[PDB]
């Protein structure tokens, strides 16, 4: 699986490490 | 020119606002500025 | 026999995921769709209206 003009991408609450831990 | 400071800049009429840094990307001699995939300026060759 | 079959099935799943490029179709499609929506929204500024 594969700058800002007013946009912003908020990071997910659960990081990929935490999702892998789950 | 001022680097690492958010300053309105005017290079050859670019009139863009942002912060300036030394860029590792290379430019061809005739090219004067670069654009992003979204048609927004992201690099400027200094005319002076 | 069942343990060997399960291990072979897991290995085959790994090999198919590694080889077939379009396996992650749904996630790739959702990411591409969201990126395209954002790109068209950004390009919408150049519109004269
Ligand atoms: C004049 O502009 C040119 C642009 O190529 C630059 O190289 C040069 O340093 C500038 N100043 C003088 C005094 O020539």
């Amino acid at each position: 699986v594969t700058k800002f003009n007013g946009l912003t991408v908020l990071p997910p609450l659960l990081t990929d490490e935490m999702i892998a831990q789950y | 020119l001022v680097k690492n400071k958010c300053v309105n800049f005017n290079f050859n009429g670019l009139t863009g606002t942002g912060v300036l840094t030394e860029s590792n990307k290379k430019f061809l001699p005739f090219q004067q500025f670069g654009r992003d995939i979204a048609d927004t300026t992201d690099a400027v060759r200094d005319p002076q | 026999l069942i343990a060997n079959q399960f291990n072979s099935a897991i290995g085959k799943i790994q090999d198919s995921l590694s080889s077939t490029p379009s396996a992650l179709g749904k996630l790739q499609d959702v990411v591409n769709q969201n990126a395209q929506a954002l790109n068209t929204l950004v390009k919408q500024l150049s519109s004269n209206f």
